[PDB]
């Protein structure tokens, strides 16, 4: 499989954003890699490309704050990138260039990586039931959720039951509070009928503090 | 740098619509010319390159045409799972360039929301905290006016609403209002209700509960 593996990770301002790029599939001898970042609600940004034979260009705007390595041997392509600025935040992606220097496809992509520039500092979330009750039931159809409260930096993810519930899952985009601290909330529709029965559990993941909840959402 | 213009910069269109994108460069970049689709979250897919080859996989319902610096994608038939922003991408000079994208959403049928409200958990309280959740669950389109009211008095500036992306399946959206109190102020009062209008209701739907209740 052609896969390229780039964690969200948050950086002080005016320090120095490293992104490692691991690569499988196919060798970086043979393709070049490139570097794109995309700012919140923004167009996407060329930064760099590394080419097989080891060329490199950069935009110009950024050259003096980028550097491209490679580790041929690891399969790892590593951006550097200086003198960080809030402006900088950006998910920063990866991807393979098929063919040459001249004709090229942008065929396969990173997962992308979660930037975030700022002084804050980081906090894990708090977890908290949104339980279904006779307000959260309309006809046979009972709504549960879990309130994901007060993190910093994005992003958390949030499965349910292991991934096993997927269907009628609904998790928010973030809401940024005046705290500078992130909230969203992830609900699910279920039959009224499985409350009694069936366990609901929300899994929690926020990387960036490496904190993990699993926490049961029990009917009241 | 080659400036790329991408027009429009947003589109509605129905299930099986033939929709255009346009991408104008700014200088001759023959046929190096690539279209990009980008779902919410997710990294952009390649679906043109060269102008007009397709991608292997990708579905004959999108088309490339164009060279030099007038190009076009074309989607016939739209299906839901469509929805997404698109990105020319030029790569005949380096830096490369992207036009600034075409945000593309799908027209459905008015759909009333389901909703549902949920008090503050015991533990959130415990906290000294105290959200308030209400859902509006699988409507369309996405515009919806959702108030707080404690003991019928209506709130301002204590509640944050998100929205989520079109679904890929059914076109709706779903959408969550947090109304956030000091503990103090919840324990105070015991009334506490989300009234939500929407196109798809023929008058405003109100759910409320009595707290400790």
């Amino acid at each position: 499989q052609v896969t390229l593996k780039e964690g969200p990770v948050l950086v002080k301002p005016t320090e120095t954003l490293t992104l490692t790029c691991t690569v499988s599939g196919f060798s970086l001898t043979s393709y070049g890699v490139h570097w794109i970042r995309q700012p919140p609600g923004k167009a996407l940004e060329w930064l760099a490309v590394i080419w097989a034979g080891g060329s490199i260009s950069y935009s110009t705007s950024l050259m003096s704050r980028l550097t491209i390595s490679k580790d041929t041997s690891k399969s790892q392509v590593v951006l550097t990138m200086t003198n960080m600025d809030p402006v900088d935040t950006a998910t920063y992606y990866c991807a393979r260039a098929y063919g040459d220097y001249v004709h090229y496809a942008m065929d396969y992509w990173g997962q992308g990586t979660l930037v975030t520039v700022s002084s804050a500092s980081t906090k894990g979330p708090s977890v908290f039931p949104l339980a279904p009750s006779s307000k959260s039931t309309s006809g046979g159809t009972a709504a549960l959720g879990c309130l994901v409260k007060d993190y910093f930096p994005e992003p958390v993810t949030v499965s349910w039951n292991s991934g096993a519930l997927t269907s009628g899952v609904h998790t928010f985009p973030a809401v940024l509070q005046s705290s500078g601290l992130y909230s969203l909330s992830s609900v699910v529709t279920v039959p009224s009928s499985s409350l009694g029965t069936q366990t609901y559990i929300c899994n929690v993941n926020h990387k960036p503090s490496n904190t993990k909840v699993d926490k049961k959402v029990e009917p009241k | 740098d080659i400036q790329m213009t991408q027009s429009p910069s947003s589109l509605s269109a129905s299930v099986g619509d033939r929709v255009t994108i346009t991408c104008r460069a700014s200088q001759e970049i023959s046929g190096y010319l690539t279209w990009l689709q980008q779902k919410p979250g997710k990294a952009p897919k390649l679906l043109i390159y060269a102008a007009s080859t397709l991608d292997s996989g990708v579905p004959s319902r999108f088309s490339g045409s164009g060279s030099g610096t007038d190009f076009t994608l074309t989607i016939s038939s739209l299906q839901p799972e469509d929805f997404a922003t698109y990105y020319c991408l030029q790569y005949t000079n380096y830096p490369l360039t992207f036009g600034q994208g075409t945000k593309l959403e799908i027209k459905r049928t008015v759909a009333a929301p389901s909703v549902f409200i949920f008090p503050p958990s015991d533990e959130q309280l415990k906290s000294g905290t105290a959200s308030v959740v209400c859902l509006l669950n699988n409507f369309y389109p996405r515009e919806a006016k959702v108030q707080w009211k404690v003991d019928n008095a209506l709130q301002s500036g204590n509640s944050q609403e998100s929205v989520t992306e079109q679904d890929s399946k059914d076109s709706t959206y779903s959408l969550s209002s947090t109304l956030t109190l000091s503990k103090a102020d919840y324990e105070k009062h015991k009334v506490y209700a989300c009234e939500v209008t929407h196109q798809g209701l023929s008058s405003p739907v109100t759910k409320s509960f009595n707290r400790g209740e």
